[PDB]
């Protein structure tokens, strides 16, 4: 227990916290830097240095797990941690699939340890997230309406406008837009109305059901407060 | 001969059958 | 009587609504599975889906009303659901005539069970609907200034803008999508001040009003819980 | 007096001001039930029926003035209404020069007796005016920040983009439009920064504060609640 | 200390103040009566009339500094003030070079002095700017979610579409565009989607996240008093 | 003969008087 | 002759001098 | 010659050399 106990000592140690920490911001700068139109030598050293922040990442975790007998895994944030850090290993020596470069993604996500790896962030982030649940009840029924409003728009107008409507996802996708009140008018309703005039009783009432339903959201947070 | 899993590869030293060049070797999607 | 109470004890049991509430969602998700360019015997065998679904929603709407008479009646979102079936039984025997296919909206309208049939739901929008009422003054005084600012704004800008302004709908309906503040500039207003220089001093002021009102009613629901 | 105190019991009978309201809503349809793809017979008797309306308010406002002197425009809401009766009477009298039709604008604006004839609107927007004076000052300082930062926008994106910044107008215009999300980035921030690079470090901070005072300012308004 | 003090008996008047606040807004109906689509002689008389503002601006702050000596740097609208001044007198006498126009940027700079010279814009600004530090740590949150996001976004949209993420910062601004929800389907997600169809899955919970937390923001100032 | 309200409809066994087919038989006005 | 203040015009009884139809003569703002 | 630092300028009396014309002679960069 004498290198166990050395081993946790550096772990828990606020300065291996910190050098992660920099560590990551380090590598988060270095991704960052990052300018597409090149396809320079420069794109191929970004792959080198994601390789050796992740090795570390990995010794880092692997030390985590020892010092934490599974203990971590039970913490949501280590779970999370080993997770990201698995993925970001995995990509490191495994390929992509040709049609589509999803894993390149699996690498870019590591850079979410900002918040995990960060104990304020984490902190403030496990309060807004246990805000959240006090509204789970109007997310759901938010959503409810969306199916419903989504399924009734896409049986109707289905026919012409099949990018905005022509199945339930695109409906959603438009239905959401709406909600956000961007381009709602010139660029859907007013079209929608050249063809099929009363169109607009569809929108306004949905309108207003979302907005006031997204107020009474803050109230909700109002309340809490 | 060709480069194995994990070796480094370029344009003239490809990776062995199965594999895809991405600075070293790696493995494709089963 | 005793076939009467054992008629009742399903209809009451907690297994007969569950039992409506997942036919429901799955007619729903059975309709949601539709898109417009389809028209491969798709809709035949969707028309077929609701043709079942509508019969057995009789069935049960039947049941309902029978146990419990003039009470299932005084309760409105009871009566709301035998109105919603009641609906799409008769889009059942009637047609779309020709030119509109109204009664085929009438066939998807019935989804709205999703909240009705639902207890949990029921209350939830009870809530909200009990809300709404404390602040109906204020929706009617915005609904005035609406009708009064729209008639204004109709008989000003009708003439060079008929498509935006050139009746009192037209009107309300533009007025109302500045409220959201979509394109109320570049899509509206700037076309307009293209001929009508001073037609700011009009919307700007409206602006105010409304949005400053919208404002308050927010704060009136914030002062009513 | 006996005739002075019979007219006063009229004057101020619920009968006499819902009769008003009525008859104002009757106009209000009246002109609202106005197609300007016209240019028919209809317009005419359209104007005809203003006049009938106008010679009542006119009437009705000319016994108001007989109960109360001082008192009616003493009441902000009493004269306000004698002054929109005025206006519709000055259109009644004459007509607007050709090159300008402002004249039948006011013949128009008229409809604002919906609410100050009507006591219960009178009460609302009254409570409204004066929950205003409360943020007046927030009122102010937001008008003075947008001064300033549209003579330095004008000064600066005057050169190339005269259309949104030629003036101090046009850009207390666009500084609004800004203020409301309305098309921001892709009609103006956008084109302008082609030219000036660097121009995305203005409005942003512009949108923080003003964004942020205006929920300053609906944070007064639910200070005045709680 | 005879004329020292008739010297801060002028400084401290209210009559002195007073003076500068109408000098000052002299000043700035003078600079704001500028049209720049003008090309005239009156170019020159505003640049005279400036450099007269400025003399005098400069006389009233060495007299402030000859008061308060280093009293003066203490209070922060102090130096402020003294440093609008000191970058007007700068830009009189020296010049843009010739490549970029900043120098008279400089010059139009000097407008602030409406709310530096004027005490209740100085104590209205300085409640609002007391309400800041509650909410620096959510605001140090979400530019940490722009900065994660941003580099993600950048890394996955970075390669079709470099005009609005070629780098981390057009993607920056795009981001803050989006949370402003200004043409974010139209303009932008809807044209992504067309090459990368899962775009949605990145930003409706982004629009969620960032929108969701500013709410948050709002909310502190409603706990915040 | 025909097919009466409600009843099954399709190429050979066509709607009565007033009738339009839609797998069934559906009338066009009451 | 021609149609004084507030008189009804049309096309062939037109408004005096200095006063402009609109269904009456009006005047024009001096 | 030439019209030095604050010296008033136009079309035919130039600044000195490092120099330019704002009505006056201003410095460009020292
Ligand atoms: C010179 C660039 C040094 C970084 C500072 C620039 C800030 C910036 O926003 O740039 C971007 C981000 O840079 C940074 O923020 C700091 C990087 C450390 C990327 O610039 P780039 O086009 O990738 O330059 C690489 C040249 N091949
Ligand atoms: C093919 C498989 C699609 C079934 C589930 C797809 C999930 C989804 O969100 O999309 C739609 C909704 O599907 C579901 O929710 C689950 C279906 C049970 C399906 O649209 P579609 O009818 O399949 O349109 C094309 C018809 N060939
Ligand atoms: C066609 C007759 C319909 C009269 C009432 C229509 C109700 C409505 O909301 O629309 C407009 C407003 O009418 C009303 O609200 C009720 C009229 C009293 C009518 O517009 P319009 O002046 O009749 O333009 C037609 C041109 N000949
Ligand atoms: C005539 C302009 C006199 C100033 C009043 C105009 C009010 C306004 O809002 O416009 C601008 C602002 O004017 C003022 O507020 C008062 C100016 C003192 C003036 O535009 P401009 O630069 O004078 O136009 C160039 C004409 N050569």
């Amino acid at each position: 227990s004498h290198m166990y106990l050395r081993i946790t000592n550096i772990v828990e140690s606020s300065f291996f916290t910190k050098f992660i920490i920099y560590l990551i911001v380090l590598n988060t700068l270095f991704m960052a830097m990052e300018h597409h139109p090149m396809t320079e030598e420069f794109k191929n050293v970004l792959a080198i240095g994601n390789l050796v922040f992740t090795g570390i990442f990995a010794i880092e975790i692997i030390l985590r797990i020892y010092v934490h007998r599974i203990s971590f895994f039970k913490d949501p944030w280590s779970l999370f941690d080993s997770l990201i850090v698995t993925l970001s290993l995995v990509e490191l020596f495994l390929a992509d699939v040709e049609g589509l470069s999803v894993l390149r993604s699996f690498r870019l996500l590591r850079v979410f340890r900002l918040v995990t790896a960060v104990p304020q962030m984490r902190k403030i982030v496990s309060a807004l997230i246990s805000v959240i649940p006090g509204m789970l009840s109007v997310i759901a029924l938010m959503t409810l309406f969306f199916y419903i409003f989504a399924i009734m728009a896409t049986q109707l107008f289905g026919e012409r406008f099949p990018e905005w409507f022509g199945t339930l996802g695109e409906s959603f996708y438009t239905l959401f837009q709406v909600m956000t009140l961007e381009s709602w008018s010139m660029g859907i309703v007013r079209p929608l109305m050249e063809v099929y005039p009363y169109a607009w009783v569809f929108f306004i009432p949905f309108i207003f059901v979302v907005t006031f339903v997204m107020i009474n959201l803050v109230v909700a947070i109002c309340v809490d407060a | 001969y060709c480069q194995k899993w994990m070796w480094t590869c370029d344009s003239e030293r490809k990776c062995c059958e199965g594999m895809v060049c991405r600075l070293w070797c790696k493995k494709k999607l089963w």
